[PDB]
């Protein structure tokens, strides 16, 4: 049940071209995304780390 | 002294008695510079094949698109109708029941579900570090 | 003409009317004002899947107050280059939130209503469904630069 | 007419990973592609390649290509997740992380006295309990396990009585948010199972029609 | 001074409270439709119809004819169906019906006039012209 | 030289006619009249009609509208009636089912637009 809006097109007049990439998350999945440039891989990157995990994020750079 | 805090009050009053207007949206606006890209995209002449394939396949899917939503509405019906031979089920059982029952619980307040996605979320797997700046115009 | 019997032929006024709270009691409980919000990266998921939410309230007879669209939110993806300490631009990442608004509806409609959502949700939709609060009407509306200076010379 | 009193929970897993197309809808995108691209307005990515086209066919009368080889060789390196975590292993029901394209339901199994059950979880309540905070306690209970699972509301959905005296069972609803089932080999026999090879196992008349109220997705 | 209706008002049948949950027509057309099937009632006050000569309204039609064919209903149903049901089978029809481009023999369409309904629509026009009323009343 | 009802003007259509053609395009069938001012009507061509019904495909088309308005004016000069009003919806106008069906009125030979009245 989770084809049912999937199938769609854009419908406005002007527009530029997209293209199928598949962008990852701060995790395994993958979402295809209409997207330009055509790359067909995307990926997101850690942010912020946390107060514990900075000295962990800096021991990985330095290892 | 006073006069300053009696024509701030009159200045809050009068910049409160504007307009609310609203923030413009991106999207239904056509950008500036998506105007001279159509010069060099010429038509397609599409042929007579390619034309009733896809008449004929757009009969199969209104065909289908009809058929699973009367399914679709044929489910909900069910539902509901379980649901009303439920409620009036536990109106005969009890009547401090369906006086609880009959409630939206304040937890469905935040309610936020996310969509499923291609493949699983796998594990030991480290993306690289990076940084997000926020370019939304304000 | 007053004293026919034919008075009145001509009402049309009462039927066409021309000129929020959740009303919580105990029974019957409807309640007010609320919207759903789908957010995504795809123009298209975010507003066939609009489209499907709106049209899904026609068929189900929930008196829509609106049907909307929230600015778009710019995400920027700068990584950190391998081999250097360095920052390289990677992506432009846009994200659209398509709102509908509903007016009322019941507590047994709601099971309904958001098991079916959550049935439905395509890929790479985020649903979230709330209340009409103050911050909801005013994150369509711009800033107050000048009402905060107000505030903070008041302060 | 004395009455015996058991609530129940429907304990429902969402889908993972989203279902494979059918043909024809296979073939519908593919026609929504081919009117995406033929109502496109180019792309600058495209008006580039063929700018550095032109100006390179006229300065030999007289690049994109290599992100192109870059994009699909970073695509090439990447491995995806597998979509099949069900016919590696090919014999566990048990496992939480069995199914990933539909829904899942819990069952569990115990032997009673006088009675042989396979039975979806249910309760019992004093008369003082409310039913909700009843299904709350008995996901907290008898499962032995940190589910946290977001309860739809208080209306319930599933309703069945069995007359001996008579005695009433009244099923909820409430969706997994995240799991952890700790004691993941204990001899109490929980399944987690889709509504196929759910008709297929469940035998009794009041439970027959779970599939009623529930969604055949 | 008011007076009380003669029999009912046009649009006291629906409700004028809750508005919203009430359906509303948005098709001029579907306006349209209702109108002109609201103005062919007898109504109790003085109309049209009543003024500008309706012929003495209902007449009680004295039939001085053959009579009509017996003709088996669900046989004819049947046959019917079959012949429509072989009529979509084909795809020639589905291609001249999308292509703007297919033709009826007029020859065959007003024979089967003739044979159906020509005497009914013959009739009509006989009482149009008043064939009826010159000569047999 | 007969009395047209001139007048009305503040409702639709006009009723300052002799004949009117009056197409009603239902979801599945399409039938057109032929009404004289009286609210008889004269003659009428319907795809509800059987003849009609084995000889065309899928009764909505405009290709339906074809048939219906060939048939009309068929009907119409079998029957002597030459002129009638036609007053279309100003988006009925556009439509291409409806132009057709003039250009099948025209081909057929009925002339749209009756004449004016002598000494009107
Ligand atoms: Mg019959």
């Amino acid at each position: 049940d989770c084809n049912r809006a999937l199938l769609t097109r854009l419908h406005r007049q002007t527009y530029a071209r997209l293209y199928p990439v598949l962008l990852v998350k701060q995790d395994g999945s993958t979402i295809h995304i209409r997207y330009r440039e055509p790359r067909r891989m995307l990926t997101m990157p850690v942010d912020l780390d946390s107060l514990s995990p900075e000295e962990r994020r800096a021991r990985f750079r330095k290892r | 002294d006073q006069a300053a805090k009696d024509r701030l009050k009159k200045r809050i009053r009068r910049l409160e008695k504007a307009s609310q207007e609203l923030i413009p949206i991106e999207d239904f606006i056509t950008p500036v510079k998506f105007l001279n890209k159509e010069r060099q995209r010429p038509p397609v002449e599409l042929p007579f094949e390619e034309s009733e394939r896809r008449a004929l396949l757009l009969k199969r899917w209104s065909l289908y698109k009809q058929r699973e939503h009367e399914m679709e509405r044929s489910a909900i019906r069910s539902l509901l109708e379980a649901q009303e031979e439920a409620l009036q089920e536990l109106r005969l059982s009890s009547p401090e029941l369906h006086a609880e029952a009959t409630k939206r619980d304040p937890s469905l307040f935040p309610f936020e579900r996310q969509g499923p996605d291609y493949t699983p979320p796998i594990s030991d797997y480290q993306p690289p570090e990076g940084r997000y700046q926020d370019i939304t115009k304000v | 003409y007053r004293s026919k019997p034919t008075h009145g032929i001509g009402r049309y006024k009462h039927l066409v009317k021309a000129q929020v709270r959740p009303i919580n009691l105990g029974t019957d409980y409807e309640y007010g004002v609320l919207n759903i919000h789908l957010i995504a990266y795809d123009m298209a998921l975010a507003e066939s899947y609009a489209q499907y939410v709106h049209n899904l309230c026609n068929h189900l007879a929930i008196k829509v107050e609106e049907s909307y669209a929230m600015p778009t939110k710019t995400m920027e993806v700068l990584q950190l280059q391998e081999q250097g300490s360095k920052m390289f631009l990677d992506a432009v990442l846009t994200t659209h939130e398509r709102v509908v608004q509903i007016s009322g509806l019941s507590a047994t409609f709601a099971e309904i209503f958001l098991e079916i959502i959550h049935s439905n949700l395509p890929e790479g939709v985020k649903l979230s469904v709330r209340e009409h609060t103050e911050e909801d009407f005013k994150g369509r509306f711009k800033a107050r630069p000048e009402l905060e200076e107000l505030l903070a010379k008041l302060n | 007419s004395p009455w015996r009193l058991l609530g129940a929970l429907c304990l429902q897993r969402p889908p993972l990973v989203t279902k494979p197309l059918t043909p024809l809808q296979e073939e519908m995108a593919d026609l929504l592609q081919q009117i995406e691209i033929e109502r496109s307005l180019y792309s600058d990515h495209e008006l580039r390649a063929l700018d550095e086209a032109q100006q390179l066919a006229k300065k030999k009368s007289d690049l994109a290509q290599d992100l192109e080889d870059m994009w699909e060789q970073k695509f090439l390196h990447f491995k995806l997740g597998a979509r099949l975590t069900e016919a590696d292993k090919k014999d566990d029901r048990t496992s939480l992380h069995r199914k990933l394209d539909r829904n899942l339901i819990l069952l569990v199994r115990e032997k009673l006295g006088d009675q042989d059950i396979w039975m979806l979880p249910q309760s019992d309540w004093q008369p003082g309990e409310t039913l909700r905070q009843t299904a709350e306690r008995t996901l907290a209970t008898l499962s032995e396990n940190n589910m946290e699972a977001k309860f739809l509301g208080n209306a319930p959905c599933g309703h069945y009585k069995f007359k001996f005296l008579g005695a009433k069972v009244f099923f909820f609803k409430a969706l997994l948010l995240t799991g952890d089932f700790s004691q993941a080999g204990k001899k109490g026999h929980h399944v987690w199972v889709s509504k196929e090879e759910l008709g297929d196992y469940l035998k009794p008349k009041y439970l027959a029609q779970v599939r009623r109220f529930l969604l055949d997705l | 001074r008011r007076a009380a209706p003669l029999g009912p008002m046009p649009n006291e049948d629906i409700d004028v409270s809750d508005l919203e949950r009430l359906k509303k027509y948005r098709s001029f057309d579907r306006y349209r439709r209702r109108a002109e099937q609201e103005a062919r009632k007898p109504h109790w006050w003085r109309t049209y119809r009543e003024h500008f000569g309706e012929e003495s309204g209902p007449k009680d039609r004295v039939d001085i004819g053959l009579p009509p064919p017996k003709v088996s209903r669900t046989q004819q149903l049947l046959e019917r169906k079959q012949a429509l049901r072989e009529l979509r089978a084909n795809v020639e029809e589905e291609r001249a019906a999308r292509l703007q481009t297919a033709r009826i023999p007029l020859e065959a369409v007003r024979a089967e006039w003739e044979r159906t309904c020509g005497p009914y629509h013959k009739q009509r026009l006989a009482e149009y012209c008043g064939l009826y009323r010159d000569l047999f009343h | 030289v007969a009395r047209k009802e001139r007048g009305w003007g503040t409702v639709w259509p006009s009723r300052e006619f002799w004949h009117r053609l009056r197409v009603i395009r239902t979801q599945h069938h399409i039938e057109a009249l032929v009404e004289h001012r009286n609210g008889q009507v004269v003659v009428s061509a319907s795809t509800r009609e059987w003849a009609i019904k084995k000889h065309l495909y899928s009764t909505r088309n405009v290709v339906a509208c074809e048939s219906v308005g060939r048939v009309l004016a068929e009907r119409c000069l079998e029957a002597g009636i030459n002129f009638m009003v036609y007053h279309p919806t100003p988006w009925e106008a556009a439509s291409d089912s409806i132009k057709r069906l003039q250009h099948a009125m025209t081909e057929g030979g009925v002339v749209l637009r009756e004449p004016r009245r002598i000494y009107e």
